């Protein structure tokens, strides 16, 4: 994110950092959330 | 079209060997050894194909051409292009300009910084 | 058990045909390809661009070269590439 | 059973385009002409420049355009070569030798050149 | 009842279409290529174990990826200690916990 | 004092390949048929396999103007039959020339004429030799010190390939015929 | 495909010939010799799987040769047509192949 | 299970039809290719098991128990091309037969060894004559399917 | 485990009352997507012979190092695939031969030996010489033979290759021909026709081999073998 | 159409002058000849900002 904005601003390289963001900082506290994907991958353990 | 696309590139691509004279549709028929269509083709393609042309240019008795209206001339990138600013009519493409002016590399390199370019 | 013809049934009998026919030709002269586009676009009015490839003989890399010099290409709401000749 | 086998084929294709004539609007006497006028016809380098030093190494073309060899159509089958080792497979063919005709269905030979 | 008989032909049934499915996977590519049909490729002979052997080991049951909610410890392991133990755990019903 | 403690046997070459450009663009089409011993397939390899009787080897004429000529026995000889494919297309009426030539690789071919024990041969020189009795019955030796592959097989029918120099086939034989030598049945 | 090849040959040319000489005598029309010489064409390709059987062994030596547009042109010298009957000796003959 | 459910799936249709595209303007397409398999009786042979030289060898119960291996035998299958084309090669028929994995085998079955034998030759072979069987053997570890 | 299987512990194929949802997965890895299915293959390919987890789980490391290197990268999947097996099965002492690996996988046998050559170079790793005793179990026990036969053929074989009766020949071809001397002195005679068959020879290449090793076949029988069938009475193919 | 440039391209240089306060925006809700909503975008240099 920090180097996108340090050369090209464009559009589209920095609404979609914006929108992938809050989706790290809201699954990492509040997992449960009905209506909205979570962190799950491929392993299988249920995250803590 | 097929027939439409073939008799626009026959008249551009001989124009380019190193005849420069207007021609019209006889003349195309002739040394492409195509005579031999028909006369019901013939007619319908003379008063309806090169009529339906809105870009089509006709000076008397031939047909001039419709992709470029300028003569040929050294010193004419610069000066056309400057008239698009002093006027307003926008601007020109790099491919109408490789098209029309033959090898154009040279011409905007010897300018320098004159021609601003943009990233499509 | 089964037979080990020390290769594969299914990739010789595709060596016998390859090496009938290969799809490297040659090409001179811009001017069968563009006769025998009449004979396609006079049916319907556009095409695909892999219809295209079967009844010609050309690669895309040397295709795109004549399709952009009497037509102009178009999504035509089917974001599939399609190509069709120039009205104008 | 050579000179038997073309007279069938003469008759095969005289009598199949008998029916033309017809359309165009030919008589049939003309057809008979046609047969009779046809079977009277039967019967060292310092320089990287120059390369004219090593000249005369090609034969000459004069041998081959002359009327001297007898011309035989054919189509090939496989072809096949090693070194100076030649191999045709030749089939469906119509042969020429001097001025007798003839005509084959196979031919598997070997030549080395 | 629920014995060897409904509840295994219900695994050999499921990984039977999986069976054919994974053959018509590699049949979509013989069409687009144009080859000769490859019979002993497709055949798959350790999707269909891995699916028996891991049912009747962990006390699973079903395909695990969509139906094993509703069948959970069906099979256990055999109590080895004396000899009415063994016949009394081999002779055992159970319930589906209502 | 000698180098090796046996020597003899010098190997033989038979095969020189040499290549060399035109630098002129000429028609592939035209070529094969003002020719007269010479291939032009298009639908296989677009190439002109023009052949002459008189050194036994082959040109190869591309489209750049590169042109390969093997079938030459010594360095001397695939120079002059470089020189004999480069007249004839000139006579026709084409600017070629003969620009750029150079040795590129040279197959040799010697004899022991005796066995070895290739299980004791692969298993010392590892890092250096590559054996299989299941691919292709043949030790292909590589060392590098002269860039020159040899292919040791059961009869001892040594073939060296890959060289540009002769003297590299004279040195890379050298230095390993005594080793040979020593595993002897 | 037809093979238009064997219009120029000694069966070809000698009928081409007498079919000329009536378009001078004004008799058949223009348009009349090119359905003919289709028609002869297409009748002679079907009788060389049909009414052909035997064959013929050749044994020469290589001289000139062509390849284009997919046609074999062969020019060989003193080939011997090994026959079981007709046995001729001939010092050189050309050869034409076609796919 | 191993006589009549194993084989009523496969008498109704395991085959399913396959039909390949057209692809038009590409010279004379008539019909494009149809291929189609068919089955016949299922098989089953004794329970073998193969080591690591890829030879074969009997599944022995009591061996397997100490090595900790899964008591199963080899399922087969009869496979028949019965493929049409829709060409010039019209009814073939093709066998062939392919391997399809193995079966889980419960003790003291019809298809084990140590079914039939009395009590002088279990005890020859280091078996229990008074331990039955009616639960399978999955990694060494007795596993069974309770009711 | 066939599929996948993992996250969303709460996924548990979701549904409502109808089984309408229940999405699948998606782009991951972007990198490792053309190595994912190169572990599917070799699990699956190692099955249909019934091979050990130990040289699986040896075949798929090897696959790991040459992919995180980064050399071979402009190479189809199925052929470094069908490669990695060759070395993790000589290395445990049971080598498996080209002609079964060509057999349940679509690359050839060129291509199989051409990417072997790529792969010792970039590990650096010693191979080892093919023997014929070890050979001896995999081809006896088809034909049912029993275990005086098949040490029989196993010091006909290990004989030869000391005293070197057929040089420049491949151990494969000279393992089938050793079978057909033990078996024609027994009371399982079986004909070229059939060992060739499994083992994937020609039925004129056991017949070159088998006169080159003709006038020492009463030398190459082991002392401990009942002969069956006299020396004499044996017949010539 | 003067600029030839890009629907997507054109777009994006124009809302970086508008979201930097430099110009603004005045819509039309009109009828065309064919009777639909012509809607129009008219920008303009506005020293007010």
């Amino acid at each position: 994110l920090r180097r996108n904005e340090q050369n090209g601003a464009a559009a589209h390289v920095i609404a979609e950092d914006v929108k992938l963001l809050q989706f790290h900082v809201a699954t990492m506290v509040d997992n449960e959330l009905p209506g909205l994907p979570r962190a799950m991958q491929k392993s299988g353990r249920p995250l803590k | 079209f097929g027939v439409l696309a073939k008799i626009v590139n026959y008249m551009k691509t001989r124009h380019q060997r190193g005849d420069t004279h207007p021609l019209t549709l006889d003349e195309i028929l002739d040394e492409t050894q195509h005579l031999d269509i028909g006369l019901k083709q013939k007619q319908w393609l003379m008063t309806e194909a090169l009529v339906n042309n809105p870009k089509i240019e006709v000076i008397d008795g031939k047909y001039a051409f419709k992709p470029k209206y300028n003569v040929r001339d050294k010193k004419a990138l610069l000066r056309l292009l400057d008239q698009h600013d002093q006027r307003g009519l926008g601007g020109i493409l790099l491919e109408d300009i490789e098209e029309a002016l033959p090898n154009s590399q040279k011409a905007v390199k010897a300018l320098g910084d004159q021609i601003l370019f943009v990233n499509r | 058990t089964n037979y080990k013809p020390v290769a594969n049934h299914q990739y010789n009998i595709e060596y016998e045909r390859k090496k009938k026919e290969d799809g490297k030709r040659a090409r001179a002269d811009k001017q069968h390809v563009l006769d025998m586009l009449f004979s396609a676009f006079e049916k319907h009015q556009y095409y695909n661009l892999k219809d295209l490839v079967d009844i010609t003989k050309q690669p895309v890399v040397y295709l795109k070269e004549i399709l952009k010099e009497i037509g102009v290409q178009n999504v035509k709401g089917i974001h599939k590439n399609t190509w069709e000749l120039k009205p104008e | 059973t050579v000179p038997k086998l073309y007279r069938s084929v003469i008759e095969d294709v005289i009598n199949d385009v008998r029916d033309i004539f017809l359309d165009d609007g030919v008589d049939e006497q003309v057809l008979m002409e046609l047969k009779t006028l046809w079977e009277n016809k039967l019967m060292g380098q310092v320089e990287e420049e120059p390369l004219n030093s090593e000249d005369d190494v090609s034969d000459e073309e004069g041998q081959e355009l002359f009327d001297t060899e007898n011309v035989v159509v054919c189509q090939y089958d496989k072809i096949h070569r090693s070194k100076n080792k030649w191999k045709f497979h030749l089939k469906d063919g119509i042969m020429n030798l001097n001025g007798r005709d003839y005509i084959f269905s196979k031919a598997i030979g070997d030549a080395e050149w | 009842l629920d014995l060897a008989g409904p509840l295994l032909a219900f695994l050999f049934r499921g990984m039977f279409k999986n069976l054919l499915k994974e053959v018509r996977i590699y049949a979509q590519k013989f069409i687009d290529r144009g080859k000769d049909f490859n019979l002993e490729l497709a055949i798959k002979t350790r999707i269909i174990s891995d699916g028996l052997k891991y049912s009747l080991a962990t006390g699973n049951w079903g395909d695990q990826k969509k139906a094993h909610q509703a069948r959970a410890g069906v099979s256990q392991v055999l109590n080895r200690l004396t000899f009415a133990s063994t016949l009394s755990h081999l002779r055992r019903l159970n319930s589906p916990i209502g | 004092t000698p180098a090796s403690e046996s020597s003899g046997i010098v190997p033989q070459l038979q095969n020189i390949v040499s290549t060399v450009n035109l630098g002129c663009k000429l028609d592939l089409k035209t070529i094969a048929l003002r020719a007269r011993n010479a291939e032009y397939n298009p639908k296989r390899f677009a190439a002109v396999i023009m052949r002459i009787r008189e050194p036994r080897t082959t040109a190869l004429i591309f489209s750049s103007g590169k042109m390969v000529c093997t079938g030459a026995k010594s360095e001397e000889q695939s120079r002059l039959a470089a020189r004999k494919y480069a007249r004839v297309v000139q006579k026709l009426g084409f600017p070629a020339k003969f620009l750029d030539f150079k040795i590129q690789n040279m197959v040799g071919s010697c004899d022991v004429k005796f066995p070895i024990r290739l299980e004791g041969l692969v298993l010392t020189h590892q890092q250096f030799s590559s054996y299989e009795p299941e691919l292709f019955p043949g030790l292909i030796y590589r060392m590098i010190k002269p860039r020159i592959v040899l292919l040791i097989f059961v009869s001892g029918k040594v073939v060296l390939t890959g060289a540009k120099v002769r003297a590299e086939i004279y040195e890379a034989f050298e230095n390993i015929y005594p080793i040979l030598k020593g595993f002897r049945k | 495909m037809a093979y238009q090849l064997y219009r120029n040959t000694t069966l070809g040319n000698s009928l081409q010939e007498s079919l000329d000489e009536l378009i001078q005598s004004q008799q058949i029309t223009p348009q009349l010799a090119l359905q003919v010489l289709l028609q002869f064409d297409k009748a002679i390709n079907a009788a060389l799987a049909q009414r052909v059987r035997n064959r013929v062994n050749f044994r020469g030596s290589l001289n000139t040769y062509r390849f284009c547009d997919n046609v074999w042109t062969f020019v060989l010298n003193d080939v011997e047509f090994r026959e079981v009957t007709e046995l001729i000796k001939v010092d050189k003959v050309k050869i034409v192949a076609c796919d | 299970f191993i006589q009549m459910s194993v084989q009523r799936i496969v008498e109704d249709a395991p085959p399913i039809d396959l039909q390949a595209e057209a692809q038009h303007a590409s010279g004379e397409v008539e019909e494009p290719p149809r291929y189609l398999l068919k089955f016949e009786q299922i098989y089953l042979s004794k329970p073998t098991h193969w080591e690591r030289d890829g030879a074969p060898s009997p599944m022995m119960p009591n061996e397997a128990r100490l090595r900790n291996l899964t008591y199963s035998a080899p399922l087969y299958v009869d496979i028949t091309k019965t493929v049409i084309k829709e060409g010039e090669e019209q009814l073939q028929t093709q066998h062939q037969k392919t391997f399809i994995g193995k079966i889980p085998i419960m003790l003291r079955s019809t298809y084990c060894l140590l079914n039939g034998l009395t009590d002088r030759d279990l005890c020859e072979l280091n078996e229990c004559p008074l331990d039955p069987g009616g639960y399978f053997i999955i990694n060494g570890s007795e596993k069974v399917l309770i009711a | 485990l066939s599929t996948m299987i993992g996250k969303g512990t709460g996924a548990a194929s979701f549904d409502e009352f109808g089984n309408s949802k229940y999405q699948n997965r998606r782009t991951m890895s972007s990198s490792d997507r053309a190595m994912m299915n190169a572990f599917k293959e070799i699990t699956t390919m190692a099955d249909r012979i019934n091979l050990p987890r130990n040289i699986v789980d040896r075949t798929n490391n090897l696959f790991k190092q040459v992919y995180e290197q980064k050399s071979l990268k402009g190479r189809a999947n199925d052929a470094i695939a069908s490669a990695c097996l060759y070395i993790a099965c000589r290395q445990e002492g049971v080598p498996r031969t080209f002609k079964e690996i060509c057999a349940v996988s679509r690359i050839s046998k060129k291509e199989i030996g051409r990417c072997f050559k790529l792969i010792l170079k970039a590990l650096e790793t010693s191979v080892d010489l093919i023997t014929t005793g070890d050979f001896m179990s995999r081809f006896c026990s088809n034909l049912c033979l029993p275990k005086q036969v098949q040490m029989a053929a196993t010091h006909i074989a290990r004989k030869a290759v000391e005293l070197d009766l057929v040089p420049g020949r491949s151990p494969i071809s000279v393992a089938a021909a050793a079978i057909y001397m033990a078996s024609q002195a027994s009371a399982e005679k079986r004909t070229q026709k059939e060992i060739g068959d499994i083992a994937g020879v020609a039925d004129v290449t056991i017949r070159q081999s088998y006169r080159l090793i003709y006038p020492r076949a009463p030398d190459l029988f082991p002392t401990d073998f009942k002969f069956d069938t006299p020396v004499d009475k044996l017949p010539q193919l | 159409e003067l600029l030839k440039f890009d629907r997507k391209q054109l777009r994006s240089v124009l809302n970086n002058l508008k979201g930097d306060k430099f110009i603004k925006c005045r819509m039309r809700v009109e009828t065309a000849a064919d009777g639909k909503t012509t809607r129009h975008n008219y920008y303009f240099i506005n020293y007010r900002t």
